[PDB]
Order: C-alpha cells, then sequence, then structure tokens
C-alpha cells in the first residue's frame, strides 16, 4: 500500500495541479505517464494556479461541497446546462444563478 | 479528479546515504517507490510534492539502515463513477476513441460517441445523418461510467445530454442563445 496510512486529502483544480505537476519536471526527467498527465494538465487549466484557488473559496464560501466546487472551477459553467452536466443525478442548486456570475466573474 | 493527500509512512536509509542532505535523501527514496503507482483506492501517484516531516532514525539489529517516520504529500489522479470530464482525444480506431484525461486515458467505445450512425474512417469517427467528426486532437466532455483499475479499463460516453466535443455543445448553446 501506499505508506502506513493517508492522513487526509484535498481535491485540487487542474489548474493548481498543473502548477505542482511543473515543478516536478523541474527536479527530475519525466516518466512517460508523468508527463501526458503534465501535458493534459497544462491544456485544459483554464485559469493560474491564484485565481483558480480563489475561485474555489468563493464557491465555497456559498456553501458548495469541495468536490463540486473544485469540479466547477475546472468547467468554468457558462449557462445552466453546463451545471446540469456537473450536477449529474443531482437537483440544481437554488443558487445555481449566483454560481454561473461567480464563474463569469473570474475578471 | 485530482488530489493532493497526506501520508504517514517510514522511510529507510540505507548507510551509504548517510553523508547528503536527508530531505533530500528521503524524497527521492519516496519518488523511486511511489511515483508511477497505480493504487485502486488512491489512484495514481503523479507526484511527491514535499517532505514535510521526518523523525529520528530507528536502527534494527540485522539491518544497516536508518528508519524513519515520515509525513509526505502526493499528487494523485483519481478517476471516479460517473464524473463529468474534459479531454483530449488521443486515438480514433474503428471501436472507439481514446481520450487523454491526465496520466491515464479513457476509451469512449464508438457506439457512446453520438446518437447516430457512426464509421470509421481509416483515411476519424462520422455520423451518416448528423455529419459530426470526432478525429484525434479534438476536445470533448464526457463522463465516465466504468472503472477498472490494475495495480486499467476507463469507460467513457458522451451519449447523454451536455455531453460531447466541445465544438458541438458550443453549436448547441448558439441555437439555444
Amino acid at each position: 500500500m501506499i505508506g502506513k496510512k493517508i492522513l487526509g486529502e484535498r481535491y485540487v483544480t487542474v489548474s493548481e495541479a498543473a502548477e505542482i505537476m511543473y515543478n516536478r519536471a523541474q527536479i527530475g526527467e519525466l516518466s512517460y505517464e508523468q508527463g501526458c498527465a503534465l501535458d493534459y494538465l497544462q491544456k485544459f487549466a483554464k485559469l493560474d494556479k491564484e485565481e483558480a484557488k480563489k475561485l474555489v473559496e468563493e464557491l465555497i464560501s456559498l456553501g458548495i461541497d469541495e468536490k463540486t466546487a473544485v469540479k466547477i472551477a475546472d468547467i468554468l459553467p457558462e449557462d445552466l446546462d453546463d451545471l446540469r452536466a456537473i450536477y449529474y443525478k443531482r437537483e440544481l442548486p437554488e443558487n445555481a444563478e449566483e454560481i454561473l456570475e461567480i464563474v463569469r466573474k473570474y475578471i | 479528479m485530482y488530489k493532493i493527500l497526506e501520508i504517514a509512512d517510514v522511510v529507510k536509509v540505507p548507510p551509504e546515504e548517510f553523508g547528503k542532505d536527508l530531505k533530500e535523501t528521503v524524497k527521492k527514496i519516496l519518488m523511486e517507490k511511489y511515483e508511477g503507482r497505480l493504487d485502486k483506492d488512491v489512484g495514481f501517484v503523479l507526484s511527491i510534492v514535499d517532505v514535510k516531516d521526518i523523525g529520528e532514525g530507528k536502527v534494527v539489529h540485522g539491518d544497516g539502515s536508518a528508519y524513519h517516520p515520515v509525513v509526505f504529500e502526493t499528487l494523485v489522479y483519481i478517476p471516479e463513477m460517473y464524473e463529468l470530464i474534459e479531454g483530449e482525444v488521443v486515438d480514433v480506431v474503428e471501436f472507439g476513441s481514446f481520450v487523454r484525461l491526465g496520466p491515464l486515458d479513457g476509451l469512449i467505445h464508438v457506439s457512446q460517441i453520438m446518437d447516430d450512425y457512426v464509421s470509421y474512417d481509416p483515411k476519424a469517427i462520422i455520423g451518416k445523418e448528423t455529419g459530426k467528426v470526432l478525429e484525434i486532437g479534438d476536445y470533448v466532455r464526457a463522463r465516465i461510467v466504468a472503472i477498472s483499475l490494475k495495480a486499467s479499463k476507463i469507460a467513457l460516453t458522451m451519449r447523454q445530454p451536455y455531453l460531447g466535443k466541445l465544438e458541438w455543445i458550443e453549436e448547441e448553446k448558439a441555437k439555444k442563445q
């Protein structure tokens, strides 16, 4: 198994993961799969780390669970349908519109 | 999904390394031991981000290594059932399209790409009635419908509303405006 025990975890956005992998690539050569991960992460990060983490915090401040807030920051929904894609088999948030305003606010 | 995990462990440091920086040596050992590993519950270990704590070394008889208790941070990729993802098509065959999700790829079986009669063109997947095309390089939004990680197979689908090649989704939005 990986270690003796997992003390805790935190879901991270693709944007933050991309910067974390960038740092890893600076200390040594990456394996093929690590390289694929870096390529994917850099291509699908829609904001820099700072902004992505700021967006997740704003969403969390509204009571949105961490995992979902991160997914929203990764996707950057532009309308209700995008939110419906995220909230699969889940009822849309009563704050659906506010979320879109904030997402359309990474500005 | 991507996660940063805090892990407690015990790292074995060989005597040949006693003169080198402890933290750097421990980090190197952890990288060689865990990076690249794929665990059903944890996911794919992408990087040992940092070592946050290293306790005093313990030595046991018959062994010349120093065992140090440690806490390290690691970045992992973990696919989750019914998860909404976005990725790039890296291969298109007669039985489907492979999509990169990070260190692992998912497969959209040919019959789960679009609601239309499709055919593989050796010279991309094309829809006969819609004219929609999916080829290497395209970006897609899909949902994970099957996961089998072996320390692997990740099945994807776009045959649900709000899923598909990003351009198809953008077009739909334009029509609905």
